[PDB]
């Protein structure tokens, strides 16, 4: 099966920068930030760029120990960012393998949206138990707020 | 699609001396940059994994830095073995691209090639063949010449030569050139000689035997 | 362990299809990319393209974009790139690798020499180059044969199984009319030789040959 689940949100931080804070350097500024959802992040395979493989993993006590996911893809000018997780967490029996697709747009404003897709590789067609669609919805929704705040208390970082 | 330029296209130092070659991109790529070592005859060897981090096993010697745009690979103190091409590459953006690469050549106390003739076996006559080799091992400078004399006489026919590259005990050379002709045309002739023109003397070193003496 | 195999020769009719094989050992194939890397003689580094396998993800460097294809089998947990309608642009070495904790290309294949063309595969002939009886004494002694008209490239020659390598030189090959032919020289201590024993072992993989030629002093 291969069902998507789009979703979206608003900040103040303009994309530019949330897109160079959240998502770039995001993998090393969560185990800073948000300490009960992400424990640490690592680097199993690549340096960080466009194919890179990360071990995140999880503080004791959470459903689960760590996930892998690895970039697959990320334009710098538009701010698009793609991933995918493909080891430990929500993987494996009914899920394959998790895409995911994080786009951030400039609102005039000055603040931004975060546009977000999940397509969820199924084996053969069991379902997405809304279990997961919900977490992946707080997980990364906290973390947007983690960031937003840290970003607003340090108006002179990243840019 | 970027472009990792490498300056110069080679480098010459002695063993002991400091170098530093310089890796410069159009763009940025912040960090995702990392430094090969590809010696002769060799896949390459991942040197420094990211600016100014030595790969497993990679001495402390090797140094780099850089980020944004410039970068670069220094050797305190460059050995005989650090002979090698030394590469770059980025993964910042796909396609992943290398610099053109630098070559790292060692300079050392000219010495004189040791000179060595050597007659057709039989094995390859048995076969209406017939190769003269020499080699003309151990020098330096690179440049050196040969000439070969049939009886007195130049021969510029059926000769081929080959160097080798800086090894990286001694950072000298060698060459081998080869005179293969005709096991008949071979016979037709008594005396063969190597010439060996360097720049360690005006008076070449000569080396040859006599196809009758045998 | 963790190790990245791959043939070492591969000749091709021009327009053929080249397949190059590269089996994975020692680390979770599934869990890891590869990264193909082309390189012609004396040329630098050419970023073909990767391939995550699980997924068979895949992305290529544009210049080979529809000449070339990567693939795996899972299974036998070992990858392949594919050339399509080679020409002598495409005869070079290819190494596939995998990186690792921060970084690519820790791990490097041998690498594969790919030669295309309709030239015919030949093993090499041996002689062996002892020094004439009309020789003087030295204070060092120097041997060495030759292998002469073979294809394709490449041959690796080696002294005593290897257990000779300071004072050898083997000398790049040269080709004559489609037949490489290349030579490798020694020295040892006067003494040594001929009271021990001398034989250069040279292998040519490509026409599944190996000869040993022992220096023996040439009598007459």
């Amino acid at each position: 099966g291969v069902f998507n689940y789009e979703t979206e949100t608003t900040s103040v931080i303009p994309a530019a920068r949330l897109f160079k804070a959240f998502i770039l350097d995001g993998d090393n500024l969560f185990p800073k930030v948000a300490p009960q959802a992400i424990s640490s992040v690592e680097n199993i395979e690549g340096n960080g760029g466009p194919g890179t493989i990360k071990k995140i993993s999880f503080p004791e006590g959470l459903p689960f120990k760590y996930v892998k996911d690895r970039v697959d893809e990320v334009d710098h000018t538009n701010f698009k960012y793609n991933y995918s997780v493909i080891e430990g967490g929500p993987i494996g029996d009914t899920l394959e393998k998790i895409s995911n697709e994080i786009k951030i747009v400039a609102t005039p404003d000055g603040g931004s949206i975060l546009k977000i897709s999940n397509k969820y590789h199924t084996k053969g067609d069991h379902e997405v138990k809304a279990e997961q669609v919900k977490a992946s919805k707080e997980m990364g929704e906290t973390l947007l707020r983690a960031v937003e705040s840290y970003l607003l208390a340090h108006s002179d970082a990243y840019n | 699609n970027i472009v990792l330029t490498q300056s110069p296209k080679s480098m010459s130092v002695s063993v002991g001396e400091r170098v530093t070659l310089s890796c410069k991109a159009s763009e940025n790529v912040d960090t995702y940059v990392f430094w090969f070592q590809q010696k002769p005859d060799q896949s390459p060897k991942l040197l420094l994994y990211g600016p100014s981090n030595r790969y497993t096993g990679v001495p402390d010697r090797f140094t780099g830095s850089g980020s944004t745009t410039d970068f670069t690979l220094t050797i305190s103190s460059v050995q005989a073995e650090d002979l090698a091409d030394y590469h770059c590459g980025q993964s910042y953006s796909y396609p992943y691209t290398f610099g053109g690469g630098t070559k790292l050549e060692i300079k050392r106390a000219d010495a004189a090639p040791t000179v060595s003739i050597f007659p057709p076996s039989s094995e390859q006559l048995t076969s209406g063949g017939a190769s003269v080799v020499c080699f003309l091992n151990n020098f330096y400078p690179k440049d050196i010449n040969v000439k070969w004399k049939i009886d007195g006489s130049e021969r510029q026919n059926g000769v081929l030569n080959s160097w080798t590259d800086q090894d990286s005990k001694d950072s000298t050379y060698s060459m081998s050139s080869t005179l293969t002709l005709t096991k008949d045309e071979y016979e037709r002739h008594n005396s063969y000689t190597c010439e060996a023109t360097h720049k360690t003397s005006t008076s070449p070193i000569v080396k040859s035997f006599n196809r009758n003496e045998c | 362990q963790v190790q990245l195999q791959q043939p070492g020769t591969e000749l091709v009719r021009p327009g053929a299809s080249v397949i190059l094989s590269c089996k994975a050992s020692g680390y979770t194939f599934t869990s890891y990319w590869i990264n193909w890397v082309k390189q012609r003689p004396g040329q630098g580094l050419e970023w073909v393209g990767n391939i995550f396998p699980s997924d068979s993800y895949t992305n290529y460097n544009q210049k080979f974009k529809d000449k070339a294809t990567l693939t795996v089998d899972k299974s036998s947990s070992t990858a392949y790139m594919q050339v399509n309608s080679p020409t002598s642009e495409d005869s070079a070495v290819y190494y596939c690798t995998r990186g690792a904790r921060d970084t690519w290309f820790a791990y490097w294949g041998q690498g594969t020499l790919v030669t295309v063309s309709v030239a015919k595969t030949t093993p090499p002939s041996v002689f062996p180059l002892a020094p004439g009886s009309a020789a003087q004494t030295n204070s060092m002694v120097t041997l060495g044969c030759l292998v002469k008209g073979y294809f394709p490239e490449p041959v690796t020659v080696t002294w005593n199984s290897g257990s000779l390598s300071s004072g050898v030189h083997t000398f790049p090959a040269v080709l004559q009319s489609d037949l490489y032919t290349l030579s490798s020289s020694v020295t040892v201590p006067s003494s040594t030789w001929p009271s021990e024993t001398v034989t250069c072992n040279v292998a040519h993989p490509a026409s599944s040959t190996k000869v040993d030629k022992k220096i023996v002093p040439r009598d007459c």
